[PDB]
C-alpha cells in the first residue's frame, strides 16, 4: 500500500488502549506524542525540532498499532504540536519511502541541486514546505514563520526557485533561514514522485 | 507551515 503526499500522511493509531491521529514522518528520528497519559516507568529526556529543544518523558518498549501494524518501542511525550510517528516505529512497521526505494534505518538524506549549489537535505514527509539552511539566493522574497517541535523561525520565502533531487527536477518555493538541517518537504516531494510505501 | 523535524 501506497501513501502519495500530496496531503499530511495523518493516519489513526491505536496506543495504551486509545485511538489518535499522527503524522508519519520520515524526518523525526524517534515518534513524539502530546501530552497524554502512559502506564509503567519513564525517564526525562530533552529533543530538539526546527524551533529549538523541549523537554519529554520517554517510555520505552510502548505497544503501538499503526496501519494494522504492530511496533513496539520508544515513545516520547511531550509539548509537540502535532502527535509524529518517527523512524523508530516507521522502521518496526516495514515503511520505506519510494519514486528507487529508499529505506528508514537511518536519516533519509540526499542531495539536492538548487541556485547553483549542492546539498545535502532531509526527505522530510513531516514538513509541508522546504527550508533551506542560510544561503543568499537572488530573487524576491517575503518573510514567512514556520513552526514545529519548540516553537518558530523567521525565513525568507522564495518562489518559483527550480531545484533537482536525485537526478528528478522541481520548481517551488524555498524557505530559508536558521534550520539545524536542510529539510525537503511535500510541496517538492510531491513533485519529484516520492511515496511513502509499507 | 508545519515543519516536524525532530532529532534524538
Amino acid at each position: 500500500p501506497q501513501i502519495t503526499l500530496w496531503k499530511r500522511p495523518l493516519v489513526t493509531i491505536r496506543i495504551g488502549g486509545q485511538l489518535k491521529e499522527a503524522l508519519l514522518n520520515t524526518g523525526a528520528d524517534d515518534t513524539v506524542l502530546e501530552e497524554m497519559n502512559l502506564p509503567g516507568k519513564w525517564k526525562p529526556k530533552m529533543i530538539g525540532g526546527i524551533g529549538g529543544f523541549i523537554k519529554v518523558r520517554q517510555y520505552d518498549q510502548i505497544p503501538v498499532e499503526i496501519l494494522g501494524h504492530k511496533a513496539i518501542g520508544t515513545v516520547l511525550v511531550g509539548p509537540t504540536p502535532v502527535n509524529i510517528i518517527g523512524r523508530n516505529l516507521l522502521t518496526q512497521i516495514g515503511m520505506t519511502l519510494n519514486f528507487p526505494q529508499i529505506t528508514l534505518w537511518k536519516r533519509p538524506l540526499v542531495t539536492i541541486r538548487i541556485g547553483g549549489q549542492l546539498k545535502e537535505a532531509l526527505l522530510n514527509t513531516g514538513a509541508d514546505d522546504t527550508v533551506l539552511e542560510e544561503m543568499n539566493l537572488p530573487g524576491k522574497w517575503k518573510p514567512k514563520m514556520i513552526g514545529g517541535i519548540g516553537g518558530f523561525i523567521k525565513v525568507r520565502q522564495y518562489d518559483q526557485i527550480p531545484v533537482e533531487i536525485l537526478g528528478h527536477k522541481a520548481i517551488g518555493t524555498v524557505l530559508v533561514g536558521p534550520t539545524p538541517v536542510n529539510i525537503i518537504g511535500r510541496n517538492l516531494l510531491t513533485q519529484i514522485g516520492m511515496t511513502l510505501n509499507f | 507551515a508545519t515543519i516536524m523535524m525532530q532529532r534524538g
